[PDB]
C-alpha cells in the first residue's frame, strides 16, 4: 500500500488524493500547486478565512470554487477534482487539513522525518546543530531519510530537556528527576 | 467532520482520478458493506423499492433500505456464500411469488420451493407479497360458519368464513393443536362438494422446526387432508428475511383462493416469530428500535398483513380469505407490544390459559377473555338456540365457584349453580384429534342446558356422552339427519330432542 | 407556478426524503406530489434537513419508489375538499373520493393544518344533550359541543357504544355530523357504512347528516396520523363556515397516539416515556383544541379511546384523560357481570353533574347513587370471607339495593338487536330521574333482582316484575 | 495462502485485520496470525470494505501488537473426525488436550455446516426409557428426541445429566458425543475421570464416547464455536458412520451467552435484554443440525442455564422452540428437597400423547396433573389458613398430593455420594403400576415420609415398617 497511513478525519480524502497522484506521479506538482492555493487562500481574508466555514449553497460552493480556480492556472487538475469533491461534500473547513494531511503523506514521500527538541527556552543554535548532527549520525535517523529538528519553546517544562522525533524520545528533564527524587523521599 | 457513505477509499480515489460512477451504477453495483446477511452496495441508482436484487453470488435479496449512499439489500442467502467487492444485478421485480391452485398438496417455502419434493407446482399466476386489502365497498357481511368441531369454541367463541381471531397463550402449551382441529373438521365438506362450503386450508409455519413441519405433515397426511392442505413454511433455520416475507406471500398464496371467489382459511403459526425476526431485520437495517426493541414501525406490517383477509362482495363473488393468527404469549404477559398491538388488529381472542390444562380442562380455553366480536351472526342457528345461555351459567358459575372456596356459606341456590356449572365444564373438554360435528354437538348442549345432566354424576359424563351419541345415532338418526339439514330445531324437533334426552338420560 | 422539482435520495420506510432545487425548499407542512404507478404519493414536509434536501413523510406505500424520482411541489398544507356535498362521502386522507360513488362536488378545498381557536373566541356553554341511556343520563350527563370520552379497553363493544350514540343521538338531531375513524377494521367500517346507509342517515339520493372519513389501519402510520386532521377540517367547515351545530365522532384516538409513536422513531426523535412521541402532549393539544364550541360554531366530539390492558394509567391514556371535558369508562369487569351498557358507574365521572347543572333533585339522587354502589363495592372484602353474618340490616338492604340498581342500569341498546337480540330501550333523561327516585326510597324494593335487569324504565322493571310472577 | 494482511485494531477479542492484498478471505473463513504463543485462530465475520475484515478470535488476544502479520488459512477450519476421535478430548481449535498425541484421521470437515433439508429428516416415535420415575411418567425420553433440561445451577445441572449419562449410554450401543461449552473444569475433569472408570472410554481399550470441552475459562468467542465443532463431530456420526448417536450439550445458555459477549463488540445494535439480534438465527443453525434425518438418529440433550429462572429472558425462550420434551427443575421444588428436582407442572414432551405412551398412562398421568394443580392452587389457601379449615374433599385431595409430592423423590445414582442414599432404577412398566396404586390410594395409610425418597411402590411399603420400627 502507498507509504505512510494516516487515514485521519477526512484525511481518508487526502490518502485518496496521496496514492492517486502518486501514480500520476504529480505528487509534488500537486503539493506545489495545492500550497499556491492554499496560500492565496489564507491570504484571501473574506471567505475563506472568515467564510472558511460554510453555510454556503452547492451552488454558491460551487461558484466559490470557480473564483478559487479563478486565482490559479496552473491547479493540476486532481486537486481540482479534490476541490469539486470538497465542494460536493460540502466540506471546506477541512480544507487545510487535508493540505496539512497530504503534505505529510507528501513529505513522506520525500522521506523528510520531523522531529522536536522541546526546552523551557529557546537554545542556543550550536547546540541545535551538535544535536542535529547526532540525530543524524545515530540510527534514529535512516539513510535516505531527512531531519527536520524543530527546537521548541515549552516553558511548561520548566528545566530539562527532551528530544523527539520519529515518536521515539529521549527524555532527559528536570522535572522527571524532581519528581521521582521527591517520590523516594517520601518512601 | 462526519461519516458519509462516499468516504470509501475506493469510491473516494475513483473521484480524485475524475473516474466517476458512469450510470452503469444505475442498475449495477458494488458491494462494500457486507455481513451479518445485510449487505449495502453502492449504485443501483435506478431501483425500484422493494425490489429483488440478483447479488452475483446467486443470492436474492429484497432491498428494504434506500439511502443516498448505499442501498441496503436484505440478502436471502448465506453469509459463506456471498463476498465483498460483488455486483447485483437487478431482478426489476418487486418481490414476487408464484400464486395457483396447485400449491394444493405442497409444502412450499418463502420463495415457493416445493421442499416436500413433490416437484413442479401448478401455479396459475405470480403475485406480488403486498397486496392491498380490498376496500369497505368491496366487502360482504359475514354469516358463513367455520367450525372446528370443538364444543368450547364453537359454542363459546363462533368463528365465521373471512374474520380474524387471535388464537393468544403460552408458549408450545400444543397451541398449534388447537388450530390443527379446525383442519380436521374442515375434512367433512371438503371431502364433500359445495364449493362456498369447502376451506381450503393454508398453515404457515414461521419459525418451527423442520421436525415439528414433519410431525404436522405426518398427521395431516395421516388424517387424509394434506390433499385439500396447502403448507407454506419458514423454518427456523432459514433467513430471517425469508421469515419476514413469509407471511406476507402466505397471505398472496390465500389471495389466489379469496380472489377466485373460493373460501378458505389461513392459519398463522406463529406471528411472534415474524416480530422476532422483523426486530432482526430492523436492527441490521439500523434504524430506532421500537420499544421492547421490537421495531417501532411494527405495527404497521403486522396490521397491514391482517387486513388483508376477509369475505369479499357478491362483486367479487365473496370468496373469504379467512385468518386464525396466533400470538405466543412470553410468560402469559398480554402487556407485551407484541401482544398488544395484535390483540388491537383482531376481531377475536381465544385467550387459552395453561393453568387450565393443567386442571384438567382440555382443550384449555379461558372461557372469560375469549371473546368473538362478530359472534353469533355467522353461527349454526340451532346452536346458536341451545348454547343461548351456556353464557350465562358459566358466567355465574366463574362467580359462584370463587366464592365457594373463600369459605363464604352457601346455601342450594348456590349449589345448583355448582353442580349445573361442574358439568358443563366437563361437556365442554374434548381429546386431541376429535371434532365433533355439530348435529352431534347439539344433541349434547341441549341435555345439558335443558338440565338433565346435572342429575348424571360428573364422573360418568364422558360415559353419558359417548353412550349418548350412539343411541341417537341409532335410533334418534332421523332426528340428526333433520339437524343436519334444517340447521333450526322447530317446535317438533325440540320437542323430540326433549324426549330423546330423558330417554337416555333414563339410561 | 414551477413546481419544485424533487429527487428522492433516500426511502427509508414512511420517511422519503427529496432533493428540492436550489434556494427554494417548500416549507414545513407543505404537500408534495410524486406521480407514481398507483395514483399520486402525497409526502407531508416535516422538517427541512439543508441545502434543499428535506425529510417527508408519506401518506400512501413505498413500494416501486426509484431513487432520484421527480417530485412536484403542490406547495402548501394537503388540502382537502371541503362543501355540503362532502356529507355522504367516504374520503380517505389526501382527501380521494373513496367514497365509490364516483368524484366529490368540491366546493372550497381547505388545509387540514390549521392554528386552534384564540381563548377570546372560545365560549363555553352549559347545556344538556341526554343519550336517554340511563347509566349516561344519571350519572354523567353530555352537554352540548361537549368532548365526551369513551375510555374502555379492547373491543368493548367500543365501536357499538359509538353505533348505539349515533343510532339515538344523530338521528335525532338536525346538526351535521363527521364519522371519522382512525385506524377502524374494514370488518368495522363494512358494517357502518352499511349500518348509516341502512339508518338513512346516509341517504343514497337524499341528503345526509353525517360525512365519513374511514381510514384504515392497513393504510401507513404517517396516513392515520393525518387521518384526524382531514377529519378535523371537515368539521371546522361545518362549524365555522356552515355555522351549523356538529357532532363529531373519531375512533380510536389511541391509533391516532399510536401512529404519531410509529412515525416518531422513523422521524428520528429519541423515545419517550413507554416509547412514546416526545411530542405527545403538543399533538393531542392541537387536536383537542381545535374541537371547541367557539363564538360561531359548537362541535360535540365523542372520541373513544382504546387503554392497553385497561391500563390508564398508561401515559398516553392518561394525557388523553386530562384533556377531555365528560369521561366515561366503560369497565371489562361490568361487561362480564353481563351489563350491557359497561360503563362502569363508579369511574364514569363528568363534571357536568352538578346540583345546579342538572339541579338538587338530579344531583341528591345520584349521590345517593354514589354512595350506595361504593359502600357496595367496599362490602364485598366482607361478603368474600365473612359472607353476609357481621352486616347490619342496614348494609343488607344495601346491597339489596345495589344489585338492583346494578341491574336497573342494564338496559339494552338498539344497536343490540343484533348483538344481543333484545328491542333497545331509551328513556326519557327526567323519566330516568323519577324512576331511579322510587327505587332509592324502596318503593319498588318488593321487586325480584332479575326483575331489573337488563329492561328499561320503571314500568317495563314492574313489567319484568309481572312476568317473572308469571 | 500467501493472501497476508495486517491486524489494523484490537478492540477486544474482535481483532480487524486489513488485507493488503486485493484477494480477500471469504466470510467464514479462518485466518492464522502466529504468535509466539503458538497461533491464534480468527475467523472472518464481517466485511467492513477498504480491504478490512472484522474476525472472531478464537483463543485469548494477550499481548497482540497492531500491524503484525495475518495469513490467511481459508475457509472454516476443519475438525478431524473419525473412530480416532473416539475417546478423545479435542480443544475448539481440536488439538487432543487428552495428550494421547495428535488424532490421525482420515477425513477432517468444516466447523460450519449447513443443517439438513426438509426432504431430509425421519420422524421418530420410539420411547427411550430412562428408569428415572418422574421422567418416565411426566416426559419421557424417545430416540432422537430432543430433550431440554431448564434450571440452572442450582438443581446441579450437571447431576442431572450425569444420571442421564449413567443409565441412558451405558445401554446405548452407538456412538455418544458429550459437549461442554463452558464447563466448570473439575467437574469436567470428574466425567472424564468418571468415563475411563465406567470404560466408556478407555485410552488403550476402546472407547465409545467422544469428548469435547470447553471450559468457562475459555475466552467468549472460543466458547461461541465449541458448539459447532461438536456437531461436526456428530455429523460424522450421523451421517458417515451412520451409527445411532447420543448428544449431550451443557451448557447452552454458555452458547447464547458468548454470542451476546461478542454481538456489542462486534457492531451490533444490541437486542432486548442484551442478546444479539441474531439470536433466533444463531440458535436456528445449532438447532437443526442435530436433527433425526434418514441417515441417522441423534438424541440430544440440552441444557439451558436460566438466567436466575427467568424463562421470559429471551434466550430460555428461544430454546423451547427446538425441543420436543422439555423437564424444567425448579429452585422451589429443589428447596423441598426433592431430588429429581424437575417441576412436575412444567414438564411436556410431544410423547404423552395417549396413543404413545397407551391411554392407561395418559390417564395415569391425567389425574396426577390435576392432582397437582388443585395442591398449587389451594397453597395460598393453606397457607393463609389450615387445611383443617379446607373442604373434606380437599383435604384428602391435599393428602394424596403431600404422599405424590413425596413419592416422587427417587434416590439418584450418580448423586448417591451426594443424597448418602444408594440410587434406585425403577422400570416404566413398574413406573405406572406404582402410580396406579397410589391414586387409588391403595397404600395410601402409611406416612409421607414413607413416601419420601425411595423408588418402587414396594419399597414405601417396605420402609413404612422401617419408620414404624
Amino acid at each position: 500500500p502507498p507509504p505512510v497511513r494516516l487515514f485521519g478525519v477526512e484525511g481518508t480524502y487526502a490518502t485518496a488524493l496521496y496514492q492517486a497522484a502518486a501514480k500520476n506521479s504529480s505528487i509534488d506538482a500537486a503539493f506545489q500547486s495545492l500550497q499556491k492555493v492554499e496560500s492565496t487562500v489564507k491570504k484571501n481574508p473574506k471567505l475563506g478565512h472568515l467564510l472558511l466555514n460554510p453555510a454556503l449553497s452547492l451552488k454558491d460552493r460551487n461558484s466559490v470554487i470557480d473564483a478559487i480556480v479563478e486565482t490559479h492556472k496552473n491547479l493540476d487538475g486532481y486537486v481540482v477534482n479534490l476541490l469539486k469533491v470538497l465542494s460536493e461534500n460540502n466540506r471546506l473547513g477541512c480544507f487545510e487539513k487535508i493540505a496539512s494531511d497530504f503534505g505529510v503523506l507528501n513529505d513522506a514521500h520525500n522521506g523528510l522525518l520531523k522531529g522536536t527538541v522541546t526546552s523551557a527556552e529557546p537554545l542556543d543554535p550550536k547546540s541545535f546543530k551538535r544535536i542535529e548532527k547526532a540525530l543524524s549520525a545515530s540510527k534514529l535517523v535512516g539513510q535516505g531519510k531527512s531531519l527536520k529538528l524543530e527546537n521548541v519553546v515549552k516553558p511548561e517544562i520548566k528545566g530539562g530537556l527532551i528530544v523527539e522525533l520519529g515518536d521515539k524520545t529521549v527524555d532527559l528533564s528536570i522535572s522527571t528527576k524532581i519528581q521521582k527524587l521527591n517520590k523516594v523521599l517520601e518512601d | 467532520t462526519k461519516a458519509q457513505p462516499t468516504e470509501v477509499s475506493s469510491i473516494l480515489e475513483e473521484r480524485i482520478k475524475g473516474v466517476s460512477d458512469e450510470a452503469n451504477l444505475n442498475e449495477t453495483g458494488r458491494v462494500l458493506a457486507v455481513g451479518d446477511g445485510i449487505a449495502r452496495v453502492f449504485g443501483l441508482n435506478n431501483i425500484q423499492a422493494e425490489e429483488l436484487v440478483e447479488f452475483s453470488s446467486g443470492v436474492k435479496g429484497m432491498a428494504l433500505n434506500l439511502e443516498p449512499g448505499q442501498v441496503g439489500i436484505v440478502l436471502f442467502g448465506s453469509d459463506r456464500l456471498v463476498k465483498e467487492g460483488e455486483l447485483v444485478k437487478r431482478t426489476g421485480n418487486i418481490v414476487d411469488v408464484p400464486v395457483g391452485p396447485g400449491l394444493l398438496g405442497r409444502v412450499v417455502d418463502a420463495l415457493g420451493n416445493p421442499i416436500d419434493g413433490k416437484g413442479p407446482i401448478d401455479a396459475a399466476g405470480r403475485s406480488r407479497a403486498q397486496v392491498k386489502a380490498p376496500g369497505i365497498l368491496p366487502r360482504r357481511s359475514v354469516h358463513e360458519p367455520v367450525q372446528t368441531g370443538l364444543k368450547a369454541v364453537d359454542a363459546l367463541v363462533p368463528i365465521g368464513r373471512g374474520q380474524r381471531e387471535l388464537i393468544i397463550g403460552d408458549r408450545q402449551t400444543g397451541k398449534t393443536a388447537v388450530a390443527l382441529d379446525t383442519i380436521l373438521n374442515q375434512k367433512r365438506w371438503n371431502n364433500g362438494s359445495d364449493e362456498s362450503k369447502k376451506l381450503y386450508c393454508v398453515y404457515v409455519a414461521v419459525g418451527q422446526k423442520r421436525s415439528t413441519v414433519a410431525q404436522l405433515v405426518q398427521t395431516l397426511e395421516q388424517h387424509d387432508a394434506m390433499k385439500y392442505s396447502i403448507i407454506v413454511a419458514a423454518t427456523a433455520s432459514e433467513a430471517a428475511p425469508l421469515q419476514y416475507l413469509a407471511p406476507f406471500t402466505a397471505a398472496s398464496i390465500g389471495e389466489w383462493f379469496r380472489d377466485n371467489g373460493k373460501h378458505a382459511l389461513i392459519v398463522y403459526d406463529d406471528l411472534s416469530k415474524q416480530a422476532v425476526a422483523y426486530r432482526q431485520l430492523s436492527l441490521l437495517l439500523r434504524r430506532p428500535p421500537g420499544r421492547e426493541a421490537y421495531p417501532g414501525d411494527v405495527f404497521y406490517l403486522h396490521s397491514r398483513l391482517l387486513e388483508r383477509a376477509a369475505k369479499l362482495s357478491e362483486k367479487e363473488g365473496s370468496g373469504s380469505l379467512t385468518a386464525l393468527p396466533v400470538i405466543e404469549t412470553q410468560g402469559g404477559d398480554v402487556s407485551a407490544y407484541i401482544p398488544t398491538n395484535v390483540i388491537s388488529i383482531t376481531d377475536g381472542q381465544i385467550f387459552l390459559e395453561a393453568e387450565l390444562f393443567y386442571k384438567g380442562i382440555r382443550p384449555a380455553i379461558n372461557v372469560g377473555l375469549s371473546v368473538s366480536r362478530v359472534g353469533s351472526a355467522a353461527q349454526v342457528k340451532a346452536l346458536k338456540q341451545v348454547a343461548g345461555s351456556l353464557k350465562l351459567f358459566l358466567a355465574q358459575y366463574r362467580e359462584v365457584a370463587a366464592f365457594a372456596q373463600f369459605g363464604s356459606d352457601l346455601d342450594a341456590s348456590t349449589k345448583q349453580t355448582l353442580v349445573r356449572g361442574e358439568r358443563l365444564t366437563q361437556l365442554l373438554k374434548q381429546n386431541q384429534y376429535s371434532p365433533l360435528a355439530t348435529e352431534e354437538q347439539v344433541p349434547l348442549i341441549y341435555a345439558g342446558v335443558n338440565g338433565h345432566l346435572d342429575g348424571i354424576e360428573l364422573s360418568r359424563i364422558g360415559e353419558f356422552e359417548s353412550s349418548f351419541l350412539s343411541y341417537l345415532k341409532s335410533n334418534h338418526n332421523e332426528l340428526l339427519t333433520e339437524i343436519r339439514e334444517k340447521g333450526e330445531l322447530s317446535k317438533e324437533l325440540l320437542a323430540s330432542l326433549k324426549s330423546a334426552t330423558e330417554s337416555f338420560v333414563a339410561t | 407556478s414551477t413546481p419544485i422539482t424533487g429527487k428522492v435520495t433516500a426511502v427509508i420506510g414512511a420517511i422519503v426524503d427529496v432533493h428540492f432545487e436550489q434556494s427554494e425548499l417548500p416549507a414545513i407542512l407543505n404537500a408534495l406530489e410524486i406521480k407514481t404507478p398507483q395514483g399520486k404519493l402525497v409526502l407531508e414536509v416535516a422538517q427541512h434537513l439543508g441545502e434543499n434536501t428535506v425529510r417527508t413523510i408519506a401518506m400512501d406505500g413505498t413500494e416501486g419508489l426509484v431513487r432520484g424520482e421527480k417530485v412536484l411541489d403542490t406547495g402548501g398544507p394537503i388540502s382537502v375538499p371541503v362543501g355540503r356535498e362532502t356529507l355522504g362521502r367516504i374520503i380517505n386522507v389526501i382527501g380521494e373520493p373513496i367514497d365509490e360513488r364516483g368524484p366529490i362536488k368540491s366546493k372550497l378545498r381547505k388545509p387540514i393544518h390549521a392554528d386552534p381557536p384564540s381563548f377570546a373566541e372560545q365560549s363555553t356553554s352549559a347545556e344538556i344533550l341526554e343519550t336517554g341511556i340511563k347509566v349516561v343520563d344519571l350519572l354523567a350527563p353530555y352537554a352540548r359541543g361537549g368532548k365526551i370520552g369513551l375510555f374502555g379497553g379492547a373491543g368493548v363493544g367500543k365501536t357499538v357504544f359509538i353505533q348505539e350514540l349515533i343510532n339515538n343521538i344523530a338521528k335525532a338531531h338536525g346538526g351535521f355530523s363527521v364519522f371519522t375513524g382512525v385506524g377502524e377494521r374494514t370488518r368495522e367500517g363494512n358494517d357502518l357504512y352499511r349500518e348509516m346507509k341502512e339508518t338513512g342517515v346516509i341517504n343514497l339520493e337524499g341528503e345526509s347528516k353525517v360525512a365519513l372519513v374511514f381510514g384504515q389501519m392497513n393504510e401507513p402510520p404517517g396516513a392515520r396520523a393525518r387521518v384526524a386532521l382531514t377529519g378535523l377540517t371537515i368539521a371546522e367547515y361545518f362549524r365555522d363556515e356552515e355555522g351549523q351545530d356538529v357532532l363529531l365522532f373519531i375512533d380510536n384516538i389511541f391509533r391516532f397516539t399510536q401512529a404519531g409513536s410509529e412515525v416518531s422513531a422513523l422521524l428520528g426523535r429519541i423515545p419517550s416515556a413507554v416509547g412514546y412521541q416526545p411530542t405527545l402532549a403538543t399533538d393531542m393539544g392541537l387536536l383537542q383544541e381545535r374541537i371547541t364550541t367557539t363564538k360561531k360554531g359548537s362541535v360535540t366530539s365523542v372520541q373513544a379511546v382504546y387503554v392497553p390492558a385497561d391500563d390508564l394509567t398508561d401515559p398516553a391514556p392518561a394525557t388523553t384523560f386530562a384533556h377531555l371535558d365528560a369521561t366515561t369508562v366503560l369497565s371489562r369487569g361490568i361487561s362480564e357481570l353481563g351489563i350491557y351498557p359497561a360503563v362502569d358507574p363508579l369511574d364514569s365521572k363528568s363534571r357536568l353533574l352538578d346540583a345546579a347543572v342538572v339541579g338538587q333533585e338530579h344531583y341528591d339522587v345520584a349521590s345517593k347513587v354514589q354512595e350506595t354502589l361504593q359502600t357496595y363495592k367496599s362490602l364485598q372484602d366482607i361478603i368474600a370471607i365473612l359472607g353476609m353474618d357481621e352486616l347490619s340490616e342496614q348494609d343488607k338492604l344495601t346491597v339489596e339495593r345495589a344489585r338492583k340498581i346494578q341491574r336497573f342500569l342494564s338496559q339494552p341498546f338498539a344497536v343490540a338487536e343484533v348483538f344481543t337480540g333484545i328491542p333497545g330501550k331509551l328513556v326519557r333523561l327526567k323519566d330516568t330521574v323519577a324512576s331511579f327516585k322510587a327505587v332509592l326510597e324502596g318503593k319498588y324494593d318488593n321487586i325480584p333482582e332479575h326483575a331489573f335487569y337488563m329492561v328499561g324504565g320503571i314500568e317495563d322493571v314492574v313489567a319484568k316484575a309481572e312476568k317473572l310472577a308469571a
